[PDB]
Formats: structure tokens, sequence, C-alpha cells
RNA sequence: GAACGAGACUCAAAUAUAUUAAAUAGAUAUCUUCAGGAUUAUGGUGCUGAAGCUUAUGUAUAUGUAAGUGGAGCCGUACCUGUUGGUUUGUCCCAUUAUAAGGACACUAGCUUCUUAAAUGGACAAAUUGCGUCUAGCAAUAAUGAGAUUGAGCAAUAACAGGUCUGUGAUGCCCUUAGAUGUCCUGGGCUGCACGCGCGCUACAAUGAAAGUAUCAACGUGUAUUUCCUAGACCGAGAGGUCCGGGUAAACCGCUGAACCACUUUCAUGCUUGGGAUUGUGAACUGAAACUGUUCACGAUGAACUUGGAAUUCCCAGUAAGUGUGAGUCAUUAACUCGCAUUGAUUACGUCCCUGCCCUUUGUACACACCGCCCG
């Protein structure tokens, strides 16, 4: 987003990105028993880890 | 208007009969402060309900 | 094209509910478009703990 | 002092001239309760005076300027019936001619059979709101 | 029923009778102006403006919709 | 700043009563300790209290803060 | 008429909640003859009322 | 509160408090992003304006 | 002192109704200029018994929807009404109202057992802290009905009747309905 | 040792800012157009042509004003008020485009009360003449910012044939889709009205009404293929039009300097300017497009209503009620609801009558449970 939008929407426009993800990781990878997430928006790139019981899936 | 200290204040009220008979006296603000080291109260403001009783305990 | 009516940029129908495609139950006070009935359980986890 | 007239009379009605003219001289049908003070201070009369005074030597100016509003510095959007558009004259009808072409205006609404004039004929509340429970 | 046959009328043909007044008046307001007949309130705003001689009369304070006079008695 | 009209009028009367307890206790006088409020425990004039009343929140289901509209058939 | 009336005790709200909290009224000239009335009104000790009738006793104390 | 909201009108609330603290500086250029990724943890993005 | 509320005096007034003093510390120990104490008068059962006669009727004219929530407008009326009382026999409204409410209260007897099959068994005494609790209210009702439609406005009408209610029957402003219920309650007991 | 429920806890806010502390908010000093107090102190000085005003006017508006005029003024300084702006790590600076650090100096020449919750801080009542029984003298109102700031969020067991298949890519089965219920192509309807019923709004005025004049909010919302908050000019009776500016937000609207309430006038309590229903014409706005209507003003009309039967609601204090404003859906349209501030009473301070809910004791022929069962 190349838009200067302030904090009352930054914590929800990138903030609902984790809840729309949360059933997408339930639905697409349902073969593993997807447990949960941990996102961390770092500078220049973001990473999110995914915990499960079936992890070489 | 309870007219006795109502709910489950014998977590401390009957451990000070022999394990802490001394190490306190009749002053209410002293035993306000001795309760914090004898048990890990995880959310504190229960503290004075289980400290303010000694004004009624030692008088009785 | 021809007969491709309703340039719908006036009134909510149909620029509405990118999440669940529910028309007459939209919520927009931060720009979400998420079917507010679904939002009652989506609020966790998007902050939104009821502190009172 | 008040010993002078106790009554007045103009075209189409008798003015009951008891009250003060800031609230009194709007009793003519076709004049708003602020339209009197619009006209009267342009008609060079003192508005704080009651209507026991302001007899014919002051009514002489106020009678013809109702017939001639446009020639007496009042703009046409501050008039009662401009945009006729039939004859184009930005009128102000008063107490006889208010009702003369009142039915004639909706006579066209019976000639053009429009539902505005049909709602006048059938009998409702004046505008197009809900007739589920108003309807009386 | 005080329907009050009345024109809003200045009437200085009773202002020689508007010094019948102050003996034995004590409480004169435009609301106790109903003591005299031909009762007004808006030309009776005007009717006691010149009732302020500071002799044979006395008021407390003028106020919006609140006017109170009396006699400067002995 | 803040409040309405008489909220600040109730505040500016508090203002110097807030001061004579906060500006007589350093250099001026200690006769000005106890006859500060022998005048104002005869009154107190609600002048030395941090008044805890405040506009309580409006609850759901009604227009009032502690009043919810009903008479809906029972 | 204006016969004096001082109080001794305030009771439960009899009269089926008109809060008619009855009393045992004491008088001035004596201290022993004095006897019950069933008043209406909240009463502290020391309410020096004056009562009309000193003949009603209202003998249903609760 | 209820979906298809017929019966016994009730409401819920969604508090979400964003708190921020501000710290000043008057210093040379790169001596603050030598503390770049410490301590970084989810929930906080730290903004710094060099102007 | 802190007498002369606006114009005259707060002292020089004490009627000893026998023995119906020991009422209220009214203002001999509670000197005032204006009655505007802020909020806290309904907290304990008896907070207003340590509070004057002159507090309550100032706020007591706040009824009828469009006339409540206005106290400083109402204290303006009654302060300017108080020199109408200086124009009626030049007597200060302290021993005008306190000589009213001795007789402006319904005396001792009111009729309520109405949770029974009838109503007629009635109160032996009314407590004097409930005599004045509606004696201030009876004159407010007379204030509205005098100043309702056309007769004479609010500023003079309540002060018209305070010395007229210092004793008995003038008309049915409020003096009747102080005497209406008293004869009923001995026609019922 | 029972365990959950309730308590306990969690939030707002009352509460000590002692401590941490500033784009903002500021108390404070300093400095910025003698700020009238020659009615606190003071000078050149005034009737002697001065200020002022007359004439011609100098960019085919600098208009000083000397001349006309005028009769007395022009000019000095200030403890107090009133100021641009700058002193939140300073007075000069070193340095630097300039600030900070470097020095002297105050050796703090703007600080932490307020704004801001960061963390801690804070109620226990010792004592109450009666051997209330060697156990609850709860008359200690005291004491105290505080008897809780006290309002709220969570909410067990047990279930209902409560509501939703028209919250969904939760969904059985059913159904119909080359003759679509879908998807929609357009318009109408959900707004149709002799009537019943429901929650509301506005009022039935002289505590008011009317035009001015005084002056205070708080909760918050605020544009990015942008269509939002809005400044300041312009053009408009107004609705609304042109042209530019700020605010992605404690920075700009915004001291959010809102509304009754305050004062003065106008109406005298006339179904009248109370009241604005109804209704004609014009002027406009957004939507390509606006009609039993999409809203908004201007003149005009001035309905009922003069306080509402039987009945029936909501509430014990910043509460009711009055009065606003924010937000929700919103291209445009709030009488609605979710918030918020403001004004701020009465009357209890309690009982089981009323209607419900609990506890047992008790009767029962009821157990789709008294809306029962049931007799001729």
């Amino acid at each position: 987003a190349n838009l200067p939008i302030s904090k009352k929407r930054k914590f929800v426009s990138d903030g609902i990105f984790k809840a729309e993800l949360n059933e997408f990781l339930t639905r697409e990878l349902a073969e593993d028993g997807y447990s949960g997430v941990e996102v961390r928006v770092t500078p220049s790139r973001t990473e999110i880890i995914i915990m499960a019981t079936k992890t070489q899936q | 208007m309870g007219r006795v200290r109502t709910k489950t204040v014998k977590k401390a009220a009957k451990v000070i009969i022999e394990k802490y008979y001394t190490r306190l006296t009749l002053d209410f603000h002293t035993n306000k402060r001795i309760c914090e080291e004898v048990a890990i109260i995880p959310t504190k403001p229960l503290r004075n309900k289980i400290a303010g009783y000694v004004t009624h305990l030692m008088g009785r | 094209t021809l007969w491709y009516s309703h340039p719908r940029k006036y009134g909510q129908g149909s620029r509405c509910c990118r999440a669940c495609s529910n028309r007459h139950g939209l919520i927009r006070k931060y720009g979400l478009n998420i079917c507010r009935q679904c939002f009652r359980e989506y609020a966790n986890d998007i902050g939104f703990k009821k502190l009172d | 002092p008040e010993k002078f007239q106790h009554i007045l009379r103009i075209m189409n009605t008798n003015i009951d001239g008891k009250r003060k003219v800031g609230i009194a001289m709007t009793a003519i049908k076709g004049v708003g309760r602020r339209y009197s003070n619009i006209v009267l201070k342009k008609a060079d009369v003192d508005l704080t005076k009651r209507a026991g005074e302001c007899t014919e030597e002051e009514v002489d100016k106020v009678v013809t300027i109702i017939s001639n509003p446009l020639q007496y510095k009042v703009p046409n959007w501050f008039l009662n019936r401009q945009k006729d558009i039939i004859d184009g004259k930005y009128w102000q009808l008063t107490s006889s001619n208010l009702d003369s072409k009142l039915r004639d205006d909706l006579e066209r609404l019976k000639k053009i059979r429009s539902h505005r004039g049909l709602r006048h004929y059938w009998g409702l509340r004046v505008r197009g709101q809900h007739t589920k429970t108003t309807g009386r | 029923r005080d329907k009050l046959n009345n024109q809003v009328l200045f009437d200085k043909a009773t202002y020689e009778k508007l010094y019948k007044e102050v003996p034995a008046y004590k409480l004169i307001t435009p609301s106790v102006v109903s003591e005299r007949l031909k009762i007004r309130g808006s030309l009776a705003k005007r009717a006691l403006i010149e009732l302020r001689e500071k002799g044979l009369i006395k008021q407390v304070v003028q106020h919006h919709s609140q006017v109170i006079y009396t006699r400067a008695t002995k | 700043s803040g409040g309405g009209h008489v909220a600040q009028i109730y505040a500016i009367r508090q203002a110097i009563s807030k001061a004579l307890v906060a500006f007589y206790q350093k250099y001026v006088d200690e006769a000005s300790k106890k006859e500060i409020k022998d005048i104002l425990v005869q009154y107190d004039r609600t002048l030395l209290v941090g008044d805890p009343r405040r506009c309580e929140p409006k609850k759901f289901g009604g227009p009032g803060a502690r009043a919810r509209y009903q008479k809906s058939y029972r | 008429p204006v016969v004096w009336a001082r109080v001794m005790k305030v009771l439960g709200r009899t009269g089926s909640q008109g809060q008619c909290t009855q009393v045992k009224v004491e008088f001035l000239g004596e201290q022993n003859r004095q006897i019950i009335r069933n008043v209406k009104g909240p009463v502290r000790e020391g309410d020096i009322l004056t009562l009309l009738e000193s003949e009603r006793e209202a003998r249903r104390l609760r | 509160k209820t979906p298809c909201g017929e019966g016994s009108k009730t409401w819920d609330r969604f508090q979400m408090r964003i708190h921020k603290r501000i710290i000043d500086l008057h210093s040379p250029s790169e001596i603050v992003k030598k503390i770049t990724s410490i301590n970084i943890e989810p929930g906080v993005e730290v903004e710094v304006t060099i102007a | 002192e802190i007498k002369l509320f606006g114009r005259w005096a707060c002292d020089d007034i004490s009627i000893s109704d026998i023995s119906l003093q020991d009422y209220i510390a009214v203002k001999e120990k509670f000197a005032r200029y204006l009655p505007h104490s802020a909020g806290r008068y309904a907290a304990k059962r008896f907070r207003k018994a340590q509070c004057p006669i002159v507090e309550r009727l100032t706020s007591g004219l706040m009824m009828k929807g469009r006339s409540n929530g206005k106290k400083l407008l109402a204290c303006r009326i009654v302060k300017h009404a108080f020199e109408i009382i200086h124009l009626l026999t030049s007597e200060n409204p302290l021993q005008v109202t306190v000589n009213a409410i001795v007789n402006s209260g319904p005396r001792e007897d009111s009729t309520r057992i109405g949770r029974a099959g009838t109503v007629r068994r009635q109160a032996v005494d009314v407590s004097p802290l409930r005599r004045v609790n509606q004696a201030i209210w009876l004159i407010c009702t007379g204030a509205r009905e005098a100043a309702f439609r056309n007769i004479k406005t609010v500023a003079e009408c309540l002060a018209d009747e305070l010395i007229n209610a210092a004793k008995g029957s003038s008309n049915s402003y409020a003096i009747k309905k102080k005497d209406e219920l008293e004869r009923v309650a001995k026609s019922n007991r």
C-alpha cells in the first residue's frame, strides 16, 4: 500500500490480514491439523510461522 | 453489610494461629504488609481483605 | 456493454461484503465490508477484547 | 394614547386593528407573519405603533404595493407566487385571487390527469408519505 | 370568564385616571394591571415608562418579562 | 475550560478556596491554618472536596443512562 | 388539639406498607400513662410532635 | 448481538486500545538503527523519523 | 455577619410552636445568600432534616417537563418574588413561610389504608418532617394553577399566597386541600 | 481436600501526580506597539495657530493637512493591565546554514500542578453505660478523596420443539435451472389505505414565546484508482457556486469558545407571532436519471391540540427529566438506535398488598405437568 493512512486503520487493514488468513490456513491445509500462527512484520519483509502436528506437510 | 468477613477468608485466618501466631501484632497496617511474602497473591487487591481481618481476629 | 446496467457507485448494492457477500447487513466504520454477524466471532482474533 | 380608530379595513377583509402591527397586519390572507414587517418598514411606517393609529394616510402606501411588489424593491424570490409560469408574471395573490386560480391550477392537473391532482381529488394527507396508517 | 373586550389601545383619556393610582397602590406590575380594566400588556409596557418620577412611586428593578413597582410611602 | 456555564461557576468559586489551603501554608501565616475552615466547617460551601459525581454511561436498550423504554404490552 | 407528643421507638412499616411506622408516644405532664399511636411518617428519636387525639391507642403493634 | 435479530434486544462492545509512547532525540544519523531488530516482537512497529 | 440574604436579614426570626420547635437547623447556624448547593441531598434517609425550609421550595418549582432542570431560573423568580413580600406589609419571607407551613401543612391526619377493602383507616399523626415535605409542595401546586392560563404570572402568584396561607381560608389555592383531607380523615376515623 | 456457579478477578472512573515526563496542553518568569488612569508617580508644556478639519491634490488613491480653520494641544516616563514572538537542556556564545553539546553564567535565566496513568500509593472502623449470654453493646454519624468511583463485562447445572436454512462456500433431504427460483435485463413494489394496534417525535405556551445580546462542552469522527474532516477569500436572500490552504491527525478544523439556561427588547396569556399538520409556486443539491415524494431553504397557508378516558410504563442521585453533539447504516435523507456532555429536582431509604421469583413444611386423583385433570 502506497497510501499514508493512519493508525486507526493500519492496525485493522493489515490487522484483519491475520483473521482472513486464520481460516484460509484451516481450509487449504486441513490435512495436517493446523494449530496456530505467529506473524511478525519486520522491516523490508514479513514472516509468519505456522504450528501444527503434521509439519513435514 | 456483611457483619462478618464473608467469603473464604480462612486461607490466612487459620494459618496464623500456629504458623504465624507471632510475627504480627494488633496493628492493622503492619499485617497489611506482612501478607505479601507469606503467600504469592497473584492479583494483589485481595490482599487487604486477607489482611484487614486481624483487627477482628486478634481482638477475638 | 449494452444492457449491462446499474453503475453501482451510489448506494451499497453492490459494493458490499468482500468477506461473506451479505448485502443488507454491512458494517463500514473502519472500511471492512465483512458481514457484521460474522464479525461477532471474528473479533477474536482482531484485537477487540471486550474490556467492558 | 388610543382614541382614534379601533378598527381598519382594506381589500377583501376587515383588519381587526387591536394588536400591534408587528403581529397584527399579517391577518390579511396572503401575507406571512414576517412578510408584514418586510413590507411595513418599506412602507415607511413605525412598526412599534399599534394598529389604533396607522389609518388611511399610512394605509395609502401599503395597498398598491401589494399589487406592485416588483416595482417596490422587493426581489421576486422573497415573494409568494413567482414562477407561475403561465403569463410569466411573478405575482403575489392575496385573499381573493389566492383561491381564484387555486382550482384553475389543479384544473390542469385534471386535464393532464397527473396523480398529484388526483390525490387532491381523492383526499389524503398533502404529500406522498405512507398511507398505511395516515390515511385520514 | 375574563374574555376582556379590548383593543390594544393607548388611551390617555384614562391617563388623567392614571393618577387615580398610587394611593393606595402597593404592588403595581403589568400583571396586576388587571386591577384596572381595559387590560393591556404591550402598550402597558409603555403605560408605566413615565411612572418613574422618583416621587409618589418606587420600583425595584426592570427585567425582561418582570416589572415591579410600588409607592414610596411614608 | 470545559463543562457548561455553571460548571465553571461552581469551579471558579472552588479556585481561591483551593489556593488559600495551597498558598498560606508556606510563608504567610499559621493562624491561616485553622480559621481557614472554621468558617468552612460551619459551611464547607462544598469548597474542599474533589466531587466524585460524573455523567454515568448510557446502557443499551433505552434512551436513559439508567432508564430503558418499555410498556411493550407487559 | 396541640397536645404534646414525644417519641420512644420507631417500628416496622405496618399498615401494609403505607410506611405507617408506629410509635409509643411519651407526653410531658406524666411519664407512665403514655401509650401507643400508629403514625405515618419517618421518625427519629426526639421528634417532639403535637397530636390532636390522645384517646386513640391503635392496639395492633407489630 | 444476535444474528437474524428477532428477540430480546441486546448489544455487545469491542474495545481495542492503541497505546503509544514518545521519546525524543537530537543525534547523528545511523546510531539508532544499530538497535534495529532489538527488541522486536509482534504487536509493535516502531517508527523513527530522521527528517 | 452572613445575614442579609439579598436585602434584609436571615436572623430576627424564630417562632416557638409549642413544642413544635426542635425542627431543623434552618439558617441561624446555616447562614446563606443563595440556596445553590450542588448535588448531594439524597444519600441517607435523613439528610434534608439538617437542611433548611428555604432550600427546597427554590428547587420545588421544577415540574411539568419543560420547567424542570431549571434551578437558577427558578431562584431568579423566587428572589424577585421575595420583594413582593416586602411590598405586602413589608415582612421578610422567613416568618412568612415558617408562619405559613405551621398552617400550610395538613395537620396530623391523612387517609391511607387503601391496600385493604376500604381506605378509611387513617394516620394517627403525620410526622412533621413529612408535614413540610409536602407543605412546600401544596403551595407549588397553587402557584401553577394561579399562573396557568391568563390570571397573573409566576413571579407574583406564589408570593401572593405565602402570607395568605399564614392562616386559614382565603380560597382553594392550597388552603383548601389542606383542610379538605383533614376533615375527611376524622370523618373516617 | 469436594468442585463449578456466586465471590475472587477484569474495565471505566473517583483517587496520592511522591516518582518518569514532554510535537501537544500549560501554569511561571522574561521579552513583544507609555499598554490612558497627567482621577498611584513624573516632564518638555496649553490658549502664543498646535492636534483636528478646509482647498488643489500629487500612480488620467500616499491623501500628509503647513495655508483656510481651530482655541489648546502636541510631546516625555511608569509600578499595574494589554501584546506580536522567543525563553521544554537555559543568558552569551563555541560550533553550526541555524539549533544542541564546549565554556562562563543563571551557576537552572519557564517547571511538573494541571494535559498526559507509566508504575506504585489508599478503610481497617481499637473504643459504643446493658456479666446480648468468658461468642454480633454494627448509637463510633465519627474517621475520612474515599464507609464501593461504583456503574459495568464474564457468567454454572438444566433445558425449550424460543429465533435464524432469507449471516455464509454450517448444512441433511427436498425442489427446480436449456422453460432459471438462480443470474436478475428494466420498471414497479416492500411507501398501495374506509380501519385496529405498537414504540416515538413535535406541541398543546406567558417559568413561556419572539429578534438580538452575553458564553461554556464532552464522546469522538476525520480523503487517498482519493470524493473525508475542514481553514481562509470570493460570489450568493438562502439553498448553494468559483479559486486556493491545512489535517492521516494531541499537530488542521479545534481554547471542538456546543444548547436550554444569562440579559435586553418585541408579543399580553387572542386557538394569537402558542402550534406547523396541510398546501400552491419558484429557487437548489446529490444520484446518468427524484413522482402517494431523495432531501434543503424562500414567501404563502396556519389543521388538530387549551395537558389527554379506561387503563398502563420508567426510575432512589449527577439518577429521573430538560437540552444538545458524536457515531451507525450514508451518493443524498434520521423523528431511529449505540455513545457523550450539559442543566439537574421531587420522594422513599421500605414492605410483601399487588405482580413475579426463591426457600422449606404441606395436600394432590396433576406428570404434553392447573392453558391440568375432569363430572353429570
